RNA sequence: CCGCACAAGCGGUGGAGCAUGUGGUUUAAUUCGAUGCAACGCGAAGAACCUUACCUGGUCUUGACAUCCACGGAAGUUUUCAGAGAUGAGAAUGUGCCUUCGGGAACCGUGAGACAGGUGCUGCAUGGCUGUCGUCAGCUCGUGUUGUGAAAUGUUGGGUUAAGUCCCGCAACGAGCGCAACCCUUAUCCUUUGUUGCCAGCGGUCCGGCCGGGAACUCAAAGGAGACUGCCAGUGAUAAACUGGAGGAAGGUGGGGAUGACGUCAAGUCAUCAUGGCCCUUACGACCAGGGCUACACACGUGCUACAAUGGCGCAUACAAAGAGAAGCGACCUCGCGAGAGCAAGCGGACCUCAUAAAGUGCGUCGUAGUCCGGAUUGGAGUCUGCAACUCGACUCCAUGAAGUCGGAAUCGCUAGUAAUCGUGGAUCAGAAUGCCACGGUGAAUACGUUCCCGG
């Protein structure tokens, strides 16, 4: 991936001017019709940095997380994380999903069980209302927990489409401890990112870049 | 009231004791407690103390009380009044 | 806010009766009368062999009674020597010939009467009450493994003014009546009068019915 | 060749038998009117014939028993619907818009402890 | 048309009108229409004379009003000077067969006034 | 010729299922002739008591017992048949009524 | 009420005539569930009617009761609070049945030697605009 | 109930059992139609004779357990109210609580 | 944000007579408890004796009721006298049974105590049980998170519901007790079995499913099917959800019942029972007869029947459901004006009896009246249960015909098979339902709406 291929795909764009953020001034690219633009010299070295660790963490068979909650992305982090058989979150994050995962294994093993009835069959023991109602709750506990019900406890590594965004889930791995590998923009902070992405985090063709390079990097470096 | 193909009712002692007394016309009042006994005509010109729940009332019987109870004539509620 | 019976709910769909012998209006009221009198002697001889529950029958002019206790060694007797006596004496009162089983209570704990008489033990030799409530329910979660309720009442520790304490484990829905729920109360008399205890004792989903 | 159907309304039950014929209906061995004075059970009777325009094609055989004469009315209604359906069923559709197709269910209210009628209770003491 | 004495019976069913008799009830008047062989429903006028006479004939067997009202008057005197209960609670104007007290003896009693 | 006809009351209409089951099973088996297990309406009794101590006129409960009743006819009482169904037994809860 | 709103409830046609309405009025006039006494009355007081007032039964009847429609009411509403007595234009099913029911409390009043009698001389009047429903909507 | 009260109970039941015999053969004997008058009166006199309380109708039914003298129902012989307690227990057979 | 809470409708209460409960008064006694709601046709699902706990008088003192010791006799049966009875006194009588052959078991009587006995006090010493807010939608915990902490979040917000019901948002994620569901009952169909239940097509019939016969139908009772916003349109933030439509016996919790979260009222019950503890033992214990709980200047609550022509009376003639029955229910026939009486079949009950439903409908009559309305009250004369109907029972016949002509202030119930109105059954029970619990017949009116009254 290089500068031009980034150019094109938007990752420079940034946001209008907006008040109170003169933390960012310092390596702004620049600013044209009243939108901030990010240096896609400094994402080249970043970038390419954060990939080599992504590439060093899969070689040790790191678990990586696809978290996406910017709503175009999640369905993209979806396709990114299962082409790499990696877990993912798509939906809203859920607060305390790691200072509180505790919590979250009981949903797991609940998950299980009720597809285990589903393999039974033995909801046709029940009376028809009470089946088809049982079937709903599992349809929900799938849509909500299918891209984790396999993970198995804490993630060795996080991948963040947007800081700006999925702000909860940077404050846990903070809390924890976690490294973030995340796209970093105008308007939002590096801190709490390990290893910064710098780049736009709103662009769709941008976000397609970074997580085709992202998985790519994790198969390749897994691969070796 | 009684059945007719009953008959009337009286208490036996007490039949008894009218048979005695009239028979021997000792004339002299006759302590009794049966208030549910009927008069016969034989019993006329007696006195007979009835009991009232608390006192066995004088009562000199005649003609007109035949076929009534002894009772009817010893009433068992006092009162005079509420003001 | 008086609750209703969980038994009586539930008799007839997952509970079965105590007593299941025919009878017609001649001899309905001192049949029942016989019953009473047979477990009202069972229970005082039977005191100290923690006895659980006794169902009766009378088929064909005959009364048959199975009794469940924790341990039979006790009540059994040395090849049948006093049981014996058992049964004579309830075929003396029962006016027909008699014949007992016994059926063996396997887990003490997990029975709503034994737990409710061994905390009225307790009580009666002044262990205080609460101890007792958290070690029967612990040991209840121990071995069952479903949820559990104790209630108990009265002049506790002698107090002035009586109260009500209670603690729970697990899952209790009443309202529902798939539940198995195990309930007994039981009796203990101190010094200072009554102190009730009541029991509940979860164990799982009966689906299918009672058949 | 015969056709039945089988109505109920309240307490009520009936037994409904339909021939080709000139018209003629006999409840219970009796005719229409001896069975029934009031004069509107007759057009509830006879009204699903009207609908179609059969008065004159049909002889009826009835049996009724249970509920009072309004109950036995209906359910003789209902009976002659079902029988027509079995006759010809093309008929439902105009029969269902009719409303004669429809088994009315509303039955009496059990009495209820406190209650000297079901929804009628003492007058309050106002105290 | 008049019967018992000075009773005016007025123009109705005959039988209705021969109840104003006091001590003729419905079950008499039919017996005394029946007796006279009359229909029961002609008016008490187009009678003939005669058949007023077989009906003051008939009348006269039963109690006429005045002794009639003269018999209860003596009844209720021998209850009230033979002194037995009954007797009593007629001369205190008090029900005479057993009814409650404590309410419900208007009729007996009177309408209210004050204690 | 004869015929036995047997009447069953019971509380549980299970248990008195089972019993016809029995009794048919037998008159088969010996080889009799038999009219089906006949239902007949079932009788139930209702009974209603104050539930309060010191009472409480509107505070009151319901109970009732439901007893079932089954019929069972033979017209073929072949001699092996009629000691054999009187050597039979049933559960303590079952009524048998047997008449010829 | 607070919750919620329902519609009224469906009735059946008069089965001697066919219309709706008439079958109105004889519920109004029913008592005690007396349906029969009630009908044997109406139809009785309408013979009479068309006999004597009119041309024609039902139609003697519908002119008789459009003589009195009333239009308007005071009846209240409070929204701020407070009551209103507010002149209100009425629905034309309530003003088939204030009219409905003012006849039958008239008739109930006229005091003739029959209800059948009543009813038709009060619906002969109001036929003539007399009938003191006209009173009964006059004064509202 | 006092111990007295069942003392008189008992024994009420007791003694109207053992003369109903002769009470029934004198009421025969006074309500027969033909009887001599003088038979009847005899009769009559020598009933009033006999204990009071053998006469059945002085007894009072109570509730076996604790000899209530009200709520009876005498097909359980029991009150309301220890009859609803043994109920819930579930000791008698087949009663369950009714909602039809 | 809501509810028969108001409004809109219908019918009552408050005036009359009477049934019933309470207060007050009275009495020898009118036994006791219950008091805003949430006491007052309440405990009591049934007081003439009994019941009965109260009153008067007559009696007993290890006792009516239980164990323990001694002593004496089987038991028991029949019968006489005194007394209101309790009891006392006597007569014949029994005189037996297992007996290891000792006696003992049986019972019954006397004596001795240890003890018996209590509806006597405390529901503010308690258990148990129940009412009330209220079938109101709420009440909390764990982990996580924020504040120095006291704590907060979850549980608030925008929608949507009968609902803390569900969706979205949201530093919270979940869990538990409640909600809903699992249970009974009702609405449609299918399978199974057809007598005592059934009679469409057949044969016979005196015409009676009467009987030959039938297994169709109704019905009986076990097991199945069926309704989920499933389908369509619109609406909505594509959300949930809402509105309409199709089909269907049934449509949006199809209808009714059971089921009452944490807690409030030191609410009720020591008189069902249990019990802490205080009190009485020739008496606060026990037996017996009569009386009382039913009184009567009063007044308060809940009911029943009326003041009438949409009716009263006479004649004829239709259509139910659900229950009960062995000392029971009791037909038929005969007798009585009648309540009833005599005789006596059948049935432990789909078979027999209670037991012919009333409103309804057809005919006639009454003519707006204190009446052919209304029935209270009183006199006379009878039947039935019971040892016994005076105080104090129900019912029948004749006679008598109060008050009352739609009822203040003011107030109660009800949203559909409901209101209103008409009959039938059951429990308690020798007898004693205007009360209570159930069953069916006929069958409405009204709802703008939320502001006021009211209560979450
Ligand atoms: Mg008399
Ligand atoms: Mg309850
Ligand atoms: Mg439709
Ligand atoms: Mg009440
Ligand atoms: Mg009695
Ligand atoms: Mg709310
Ligand atoms: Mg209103
Ligand atoms: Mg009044
Ligand atoms: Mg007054
Ligand atoms: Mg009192
Ligand atoms: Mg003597
Ligand atoms: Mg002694
Ligand atoms: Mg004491
Ligand atoms: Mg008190
Ligand atoms: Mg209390
Ligand atoms: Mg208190
Ligand atoms: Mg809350
Ligand atoms: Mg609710
Ligand atoms: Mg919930
Ligand atoms: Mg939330
Ligand atoms: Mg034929
Ligand atoms: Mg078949
Ligand atoms: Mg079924
Ligand atoms: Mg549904
Ligand atoms: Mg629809
Ligand atoms: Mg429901
Ligand atoms: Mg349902
Ligand atoms: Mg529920
Ligand atoms: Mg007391
Ligand atoms: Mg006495
Ligand atoms: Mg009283
Ligand atoms: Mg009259
Ligand atoms: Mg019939
Ligand atoms: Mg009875
Ligand atoms: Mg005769
Ligand atoms: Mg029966
Ligand atoms: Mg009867
Ligand atoms: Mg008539
Ligand atoms: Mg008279
Ligand atoms: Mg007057
Ligand atoms: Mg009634
Ligand atoms: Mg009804
Ligand atoms: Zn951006």
């Amino acid at each position: 991936v290089s500068m031009r291929d980034m150019l094109k795909a938007g990752v420079h764009f940034g946001h209008q001017t907006r008040y109170w953020n003169p933390k960012m001034k310092p390596f702004i690219f620049g600013a044209r019709n009243k939108v901030h633009i990010i240096n896609l010299e400094k994402t080249v070295p970043m970038f390419n940095e954060a990939l080599a660790e992504l590439n060093k963490i899969a070689s040790r068979k790191g678990k990586i997380l696809f978290v996406g909650t910017k709503r175009a992305a999640s369905e993209a982090v979806k396709d990114a994380a299962l082409s790499c058989d990696q877990f993912f979150v798509n939906h809203r994050w859920l607060g305390g999903m790691l200072t509180n995962w505790k919590t979250v294994r009981q949903s797991i093993k609940r998950l299980k069980d009720l597809e285990t009835q589903s393999q039974d069959g033995t909801f046709d023991k029940l009376t028809k209302k009470e089946a088809l109602m049982r079937t709903r709750e599992l349809e929900k506990l799938e849509n909500s927990l299918g891209g984790i019900k396999d993970m198995g406890g804490l993630p060795d590594a996080l991948f963040v489409i947007d800081a700006d965004h999925e702000h909860i889930a940077i404050k846990e791995a903070n809390n924890l401890g976690i490294p973030v590998f995340a796209i970093v923009d105008t308007n939002s902070d590096p801190d709490g990112v390990d290893f910064v992405i710098p780049g736009n985090d709103d662009a769709i063709r941008a976000v397609t870049l970074y997580l085709g390079a992202v998985a790519a990097t994790v198969r390749e470096g897994r691969s070796q | 009231p009684r059945s007719l193909k009953k008959g009337p009712f009286i208490d036996l002692h007490l039949l008894k004791k009218v048979e005695k007394a009239v028979e021997s016309g000792d004339k002299k009042p006759l302590r009794t407690w049966s208030r549910r006994s009927t008069i016969f005509p034989n019993m006329i010109g007696l006195t007979i103390a009835v009991h009232n729940g608390r006192q066995h009332v004088p009562v000199f019987v005649t003609d007109e009380m035949v076929g009534h109870k002894l009772g009817e004539f010893a009433p068992t509620r006092t009162y005079r009044g509420h003001a | 806010g008086q609750k209703v019976h969980p038994n009586g709910i539930r008799l007839g769909i997952v509970k079965p009766w105590n007593s299941t012998w025919f009878a017609n209006t001649k001899e309905f009221a001192d049949n029942l009368d016989s019953d009473f009198k047979v477990r009202q002697y069972l229970t005082k001889e039977l005191a100290k062999a923690s006895v659980s529950r006794i169902v009766i029958e009378r088929p064909a002019k005959s009364i048959r009674v199975t009794i469940h206790t924790a341990r039979p060694g006790i009540v059994i007797g040395k090849k049948g020597e006093d049981v014996e006596k058992l049964r004579k004496v309830v075929a003396d009162i029962a006016g027909v010939p008699a014949q007992i089983n016994i059926a063996e209570v396997r887990k003490p704990e997990l029975d709503a009467k034994l737990v409710a008489d061994s905390i009225t033990s307790q009580l009666e030799r002044r262990v205080m009450f609460r101890r007792a409530m958290k070690r029967a329910v612990q040991n209840a979660m121990r071995l069952g493994a479903k949820g559990i309720k104790v209630e108990v009442s009265g002049r506790l520790g002698g107090a002035e003014i009586a109260r009500t304490e209670w603690y729970r484990e697990g899952r209790v829905p009443l309202h529902t009546l798939r539940a198995d729920i195990d309930y007994n109360t039981s009796e203990a008399h101190t010094t200072y009068g009554v102190i009730g205890v009541k029991v509940w004792i979860f164990k799982g989903e009966i689906l299918g019915g009672m058949a | 060749n015969q056709y039945y159907g089988t109505g109920r309304r309240k307490s009520s039950a009936a037994r409904v038998f339909i021939k080709p014929g000139n018209g003629k209906i006999v409840i219970n061995q009796r005719s229409l009117e001896q069975y029934f004075g009031r004069e509107t059970a007759r057009m509830v009777v006879r009204q699903p014939l009207e609908l179609v325009d059969m008065v004159e094609k049909l002889d009826l055989y009835i049996t009724v028993k249970g509920g009072g004469i309004s109950g036995q009315a209906g359910a003789i209604r209902h009976g002659i619907t079902r029988a027509l359906m079995e006759y010809d069923e093309s008929l439902r559709s105009e029969l269902r818009k009719a409303g004669f197709v429809t088994r009315d269910a509303r039955q009496v209210e059990r009495k209820k402890v406190g209650l000297r009628k079901a929804r009628r209770r003492p007058q309050f003491s106002k105290r | 048309a008049r019967i018992a004495g000075i009773n005016i019976p007025d123009h109705k069913h005959a039988v209705i009108a021969l109840t104003s008799i006091y001590g003729v009830g419905k079950t008499r008047s039919k017996a005394i229409l029946a007796a006279a062989g009359i229909a029961e429903d002609v008016k008490i006028s187009e009678l003939s004379e005669g058949q007023i006479d077989t009906l003051r004939d008939e009348v006269a067997k039963f109690v006429v009003e005045g002794d009639l009202r003269r018999e209860i008057s003596m009844s209720i005197k021998r209850l009230m000077d033979l002194g037995c209960y009954r007797g009593l609670r007629h001369r205190r104007g008090l029900p005479v067969r057993g009814q409650r007290t404590k309410t419900n003896a208007r009729t007996r009693k009177g309408p209210r006034k004050p204690i | 010729n004869q015929r036995i006809r047997i009447r069953l009351k019971a509380f549980d209409h299970r248990l008195i299922d089972q019993a016809t089951a029995e009794i048919v099973e037998t008159a088969k088996r010996t080889g009799a002739q038999v009219r089906g297990p006949i239902p007949l309406p079932t009788r139930k009794e209702r009974f209603t008591v104050l539930i309060s101590p010191h009472v409480n006129k509107d505070a009151r409960d319901q109970y009732e017992i439901r007893t079932h009743l089954r019929l069972v006819d033979i017209v073929e009482p072949t001699e092996k048949t009629v000691d054999a169904l009187m050597r039979l037994d049933l559960a303590a809860g079952v009524d048998v009524q047997i008449s010829l | 009420p607070r919750r919620r709103v329902i519609g009224q409830r469906k009735i059946l046609p008069d089965p001697k005539f066919g219309s709706e309405l008439l079958a109105k009025f004889v519920n109004i006039l029913m008592v005690d569930g007396k349906k029969s006494t009630a009908e044997s009355i109406v139809y009785s007081a309408l013979e009479t009617l068309a006999q004597r007032s009119g041309k024609s039964e039902l139609e003697a009847f519908e002119v008789a009761l459009e003589n009195v429609r009333p239009t308007v009411e005071v009846k209240s509403r409070r929204v701020g609070g407070s009551t209103y007595q507010v002149p209100v234009e009425v629905r034309p099913v309530r003003r088939n049945a204030l009219a409905m029911r003012w006849i039958v409390e008239a008739a109930r009043k006229r005091g003739d030697k029959s209800m059948a009698l009543r009813l038709a001389n009060e619906l002969s009047d109001a036929a003539e605009n007399k009938g003191t429903a006209v009173k009964k909507r006059e004064d509202v | 109930a006092k111990q007295s009260m069942k003392a008189r109970e008992v024994k009420r039941v007791a003694l109207a059992d053992k003369y109903f015999a002769k009470r029934a053969e004198l009421k025969a004997i006074i309500s027969d139609v033909n009887a001599s008058d003088e038979d009847r009166w005899n009769a009559v006199l020598k009933l009033q004779t006999l204990p009071r309380d053998s006469s059945p109708s002085r007894q009072r039914n109570r509730c076996r357990q604790t000899g209530r003298p009200h709520g009876f129902l005498r097909k359980f012989g029991l009150s309301r109210i220890k009859v609803r307690e043994a109920a819930m227990r579930g000791e008698i057979p087949g009663l369950k609580k009714a909602s039809w």
